[PDB]
RNA sequence: UACCUGGUUGAUCCUGCCAGUAAUAUAUGCUUGUCUCAAAGAUUAAGCCAUGCAAGUCUAAGUGCACACGAGUGAAACUGCGAAUGGCUCAUUAAAUCAGUUAUGGUUCCUUUGAUCACUUGGAUAACUGUGGCAAUUCCAGAGCUAAUACAUGCGCGCCGAGACGCGUGCAUUUAUCAGUGGUGACUCUAGAUAACCUCGGGCCGAUCGCGCGCCGGCGGCGACGGUUCAUUCGAAUGUCUGCCCUAUCAACUUUCGAUGGUAGGUCCGUCGCCUACCAUGGUGACCACGGGUGACGGGGAAUCAGGGUUCGAUUCCGGAGAGGGAGCCUGAGAAACGGCUACCACAUCCAAGGAAGGCAGCAGGCGCGCAAAUUACCCAUUUCCGACACGGAGAGGUAGUGACGAAAAAUAACAAUGAAUUGGAAUGAGUGCAUCCCAAACCCAUGGGCGAGGACCCAUUGGAGGGCAAGUCUGGUGCCAGCAGCCGCGGUAAUUCCAGCUCCAAUAGCGUAUGCUAACGUUGCUGCAGUUAAAAAGCUCGUAGUU
RNA sequence: UACUUUGAAAAAAUUAGAGUGUUCAAGGCAGGGCCCCCCAUUGAAUACCCCAGCUAGGAAUAAUGGAAUAGGACCCC
RNA sequence: CCGGAGCGAAAGCGUUUGCCAAGAACGUUUUCAUUAAUCAAGAACGAAAGUCGGAGGUUCGAAGACGAUCAGAUACCGUCG
RNA sequence: UACCGAUUGAGCGGCUCAGUGAGGUCCUCGGAUCGCGAG
RNA sequence: UAGCAGCCAGCUUAGAACUGUCGCGGACCAGGGGAAUCCGACUGUU
RNA sequence: CAGUACGAGAGGAACCGCGGGUUCAGACAUUUGGUUCGUGCGCUUGGCUGAGGAGCCACUGGCGCGAAGCCACCAUCUGC
């Protein structure tokens, strides 16, 4: 007897036919378009996809006025509207089956400053990620896999230790001032 | 097992107690006392986990040891006793007076009262025992044993005694319309009126229980125990009494609180 | 050793089942009292839970008590004339419960002399009350005839293996006439 | 994601299987830079174990005339209380265990809570002192003392009869009798009474210790501890109902020697064929008894699943069972206890050969067995438990070490001109020390500053490239040889399949293989398969259970 | 009395699931906001838990009983 | 005569006549009023061949003998059986 | 690779008949010894 | 009326206690057994 | 004697002396064992003397122990 939980779940899943030509490329697709390092990321992100939409599914099943339906609904509309990839205007619950992986891949830390012009390319996004240079107010993230919330949207800049932003130089900026 | 078990597991300990996972293997396991074990709290976990007075469990000993802590009056150092239902916890240290009284759901709360109050409890009449002499007792849930009682008493009553001199009252006769609160199955916390009592011979009675804003529900008689005469009561309510807020209801309370705030 | 236990018994299907554990000792049985009629020998044993039990071992003196009036009195115990068990219990003169014993009838012959003021065995306001009782005073002519040798045909209501004690009771009524019949037929 | 593909023929449409495909289990081959979490001698052997350790325990308050000390501080011993919890393993165990359910008005219960109930006696003993035995042991013996919270002693009603006493102080205990205070669906309940009983191996009414002196020989302050009878609480035992896998090449089984029931008793904490004695002849079974098998501990659960299902559950939670194999008992509230004892059996240790002693399916570690599983480490600081206790102890537990059982995050480059081991300046890590933080001390992470990349030599492997199945009419070698190949096949001197070079493909710090298991499989079909000719309807009819 | 619906009752952990930026995530049950405290009753929900047993409704469907050698049901009294 | 005709649960059943019992269908404004359907372990019947005990034994004919045929022929064909 | 096979084939396990039966526990009495009692 | 009273009559069976030196069908009476081969079936006869 | 002579080794003697034994021979009964109809003692089955006591009968009723004799490399002693 110890005190530990031992749970862990996986957040991935291998499909079916491991040798799909109409599956490998627009898995590559994805891969090059968002900047992704192996085809995990890939079935992670369609996996997060399938827990939504299975749980969507189930509630499309419940009649409506049911009091597990509007409580667990609302939770789960407001909680993708809350990241991003739900839009307000139509936030019903069988919008949910009409959501695709590259709404969630658009939320990711990397694409994202990406698009506010703070990184030259989405390659250029997430080798400077793992560099702590960005932050989201004030909280320096280290993960490209950070899913950015529309409450943080507006604060994702670089740390005030970086010389992108304000700060003191790296250390190979220094190293040929002093040589030189 | 050879004999009575000493020890408790974390996970094995009831639920109401909000005990983590990550902490520790053992739960205190509460010491023989009025209150059972499932339907009890005990010392440590109120001073530490509830009031976080203190941080270990090594200091709650210092707490208790140097006679601060007193029980319905008399003064307690065991760190695992059971505090249970209505029982009353002074602090002369701080003039703090607790008496635990159930949530709104089924958990215990931090329920201050004042020291007027703190001078009385209330005590479910569990059996009237005729001793020698013809002279009748009254069990009552906190295993205390009172001689001469009031001959109005009955098996399902409950009477409000004093701590430090340990005789009744008054009392609330059981009945219909009179307020009561439910002490477990599912019902844990609610507060309401009594309006029916459904009697099966051979087996538990099962009693109707309607609560103010009208959401009617029912338990066993064992779990009843009634708090005030009609609909006013005797001791001081917890804040979110009986009501159950569903899901929905509480999510809207907590928005509009968040705003407000 | 001596075990109470049942699961090595057949079960009501006739089939034999296996053991689940070993011998436990809130399962035990111990030897029986044999209480034999002499001198009182009494050990005490202890029992479950720390109490004690009395395991008499020889006894000779009663409190029986009778039926028809209240006499209750401490009497010797003579021998046993009947059980219902087996007879192999009244050879060795066994004092178990439920069993006929020959007892001494000196005290409830001295109790009714004293009482009614009339053989049994062979002030102006005083009077009236012992007047008063001899109009209830006739004895069934079945014991009448025990008085006359002394000997009154009691059944202990006491285990005497359990609390030590061999008390009972005065077989009378129907009771008696029950008894009586089975040991003219042994005699006979 | 409710999915299929190769293979019988010259070709075709089918039944069908073999093969492929994807998870999950252990094992193994090759390979590995960060960070977090985490399983880990279960499978063969409930096989054998060197050594160390794992249960001990003082408050102002049961005893305390050695040390060291101005009474106190501290030891040994006795009296207490614990050691029956925890931990470990899964051998046994198929209505047994276990899970819901429910009863004990068929029971007992240490501790904890509340009720109740002579101004001080007697005799021993350990420690201590001292004489000693044995080859040897937590071995003892002889003698001399002395304490107790040790062990023993002790201060109105019914009868009678001139309506004046005596016995029952009372509660327990045991039996008998009879009037119906308060309860329960339901007492032969709980209380009242009478008659006595009341175990010498006799049930109880404090011959007890504290800090304190306040006053009128006397009354007082607050606590500790102990006992009786009732409550409670932790429970524990024994029952109620329903639910287990495979086997008919197990169809009748049980009953002298208890099998089913009745009666009386014995016994037990209590109920009961639990046992004995006398009677009755029953009890179970085709709705599968009984017997056998299980690489069977049961369950909460786990894996995989469109829905149904299939498989797994030695394994941290609950219950049960056992400490080499069985059996017996002591102490105690609680044990049929084995980190208690006594025997036989197996195994094994020391020995002056007379004897003595042993139980790691506890934590480390060793051997053996195997495809298969880690340190003879640190601390009681967290979590809790035990104890005369705020102070002690705890391999229970916690923290490190081993660790590709697995799960999460995530480097191996990014950005610009020029036609690449070309060039160019920037960017933080790996690593490395130094402070701080962390933690019982340490370690790891994290925060800083000092070193730290140009083949950013700080080099990514593992299987494939005929089809299934994403990927070479390439080049050299071999010539049905060596070898490849899950399957179909390839190699017969011009091999896209072998051995290599180059190139390419897939997943990626992983990946291949072997054996189980799941989906594939509507090839076990309840949902949902078939039986004219591909495997298949008894030769036919009657006939009870069963089904309808 | 089967079925059906409701209620009672039920160990947690696990599963599902609400809330909450451990830098994200697996997870944890914590933690958020203001200038020695106060507010957010700070939170530490909820669902599921076969079958059997218990309880209260419904009366379709499927079984089952009632008066036939009548003294059968109500009265009379 | 003898049929893609009849009957029987199947196997099976073909001269005339008599006897015994049974059966389907049809007819009915008769009667009983669910008594029914299919049915594990059970049971009746069941071609030909074969076995046992008797009677019988015309034809046919396993085995066997012989005559052919053939490289051989213990086969096909033929004569006895 | 299984099968039949004289060899009362051989080996290793489970549950038991009968006999022998260690060692506890109770019951009867037995009194070394100690101060009528404890033993 | 779940039959009782009186009287008479033998011979067997079962169980139990106690007891002698574990001896007890105490003399007498009174099958050794098992695994196989050869021949004849058997009883009978010579 | 001796692990010596001898032998490269491996191997490996003999005389004197000492202690026993094999076979055989002649005896012997203290001891152990066999026998026992001193029919010695106890017990016991069936029957018989009326029973107790004491005894008898069953070609030695049977059983346990057993003196004296005799006896055995089955005990012991001697052999130039
Ligand atoms: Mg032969
Ligand atoms: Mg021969
Ligand atoms: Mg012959
Ligand atoms: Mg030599
Ligand atoms: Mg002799
Ligand atoms: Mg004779
Ligand atoms: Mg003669
Ligand atoms: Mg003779
Ligand atoms: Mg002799």
């Amino acid at each position: 007897p110890v005190a530990k939980t031992w749970v862990c779940s996986k957040t991935y899943v291998t499909p079916r036919r491991p040798f799909e030509k109409s599956r490998l490329d627009q898995e590559l697709r994805l891969i090059g378009e968002y900047g992704l390092r192996n085809k995990r990321e890939v079935w992670r992100v369609k996996f997060t996809l399938a827990k939504i939409r299975k749980a969507a599914r189930e509630l499309l099943t419940l009649d409506e006025k049911d009091p597990k339906r509007l409580f667990e609904g609302n939770a789960l509309l407001r909680r993708l509207v809350r990241i991003g990839v739900l839009d307000e205007g139509k936030m019903k619950l069988d919008y949910i089956l009409g959501l695709k992986v590259e709404d969630f891949l658009e939320r990711r830390l990397q694409t994202q400053v990406f698009k506010l012009g703070l990184a030259k390319s989405i390659h250029h996004a997430r080798v400077l990620i793992r560099q702590r240079h960005i932050r989201v107010r004030k909280q320096v993230v280290n993960i490209p896999s950070f899913v950015v919330r529309l409450d943080s949207q507006k604060h994702i800049d670089f740390s005030l230790r970086s010389p992108y932003g304000g700060g003191r130089p790296g250390r190979v900026k220094r190293k040929n001032a002093k040589k030189a | 097992a050879r004999g009575p078990k000493k020890h408790l597991k974390r996970v094995a300990a009831p639920k109401h107690w909000m005990l983590d996972k990550l902490t520790g293997v053992f739960a205190p396991r509460p010491s023989t006392g009025p209150h059972k074990l499932r339907e009890c709290l005990p010392l440590i976990i109120f001073l530490r986990n509830r009031l976080k007075y203190a941080l270990t469990g090594d200091e709650v000993k210092k707490i208790c040891m140097q006679r601060f802590i007193k029980i319905d009056g008399k003064v307690r150092t065991d760190i695992t006793y059971p505090t249970g239902f209505m029982d009353v916890v002074s602090i002369e240290k701080t003039g703090e007076n607790f008496r635990l009284i159930y949530d709104v759901k089924g958990r215990f709360t931090v329920h201050r009262i004042t020291n007027e109050e703190a001078k009385y409890k209330l005590c479910k009449v569990r059996k009237i025992l005729i001793g020698t002499k013809g002279i009748p007792h009254l069990v009552t849930h906190d295993a205390r044993t009172i001689r001469y009682p009031d001959p109005l008493i009955k098996v399902n009553d409950t009477i409000r005694i004093d701590l430090d001199t340990g005789k009744i009252t008054d009392f609330i006769k059981f009945e219909t319309g009179n307020m009561c609160m439910v002490t477990g199955g599912a019902n844990l916390g609610r507060i309401g009126v009594i309006t029916n009592r459904e009697k099966h011979p051979g087996s538990f009675d099962v009693v109707h229980v309607k609560d103010s804003i009208g959401n009617s529900f029912a338990t066993r008689l064992s779990n009843i125990f009634v708090i005030g005469k009609g609909n006013k009561p005797w001791v001081s309510l917890p804040r979110g009494k009986g009501v159950r807020l569903t899901i929905a209801e509480e999510r809207d309370k907590r928005l509009a609180a968040k705003q407000s705030s | 050793g001596i075990s109470r236990d049942n699961w090595h018994k057949r079960r009501r299907t006739g089939g034999k089942r296996k053991p689940v554990h070993k011998k436990r000792k809130y399962e035990l049985g111990r030897p029986a009292a044999n209480t034999k009629i002499g001198p009182r020998r009494i050990h005490t044993i202890r029992v479950r839970g720390g109490n004690k039990k009395y395991r008499a071992l020889r006894l000779d003196v009663g409190n029986f008590s009778w039926g028809s009036e209240c006499c209750t009195r401490k009497t010797r115990i003579i021998d046993v004339v009947y059980n219902a068990s087996n007879n192999e219990l009244v050879r060795t003169k066994t004092l178990v419960k439920n069993c006929v014993v020959l007892v001494d009838s000196t005290p409830y012959r001295q109790w009714y002399e004293s009482h009614y003021a009339l053989p049994l065995g062979r002030s102006k306001k005083v009077q009236k009350k012992f007047t008063l009782r001899r109009k209830t005073a006739k004895i069934s002519p079945l014991l009448e005839e025990q008085f006359l040798q002394g000997k009154l045909l009691a059944c202990i209501s006491s285990r005497p293996g359990q609390c030590g004690r061999a008390d009972g009771y005065v077989l009378e009524g129907k009771e008696l006439e029950f008894y009586l019949r089975k040991i003219k037929a042994k005699k006979g």
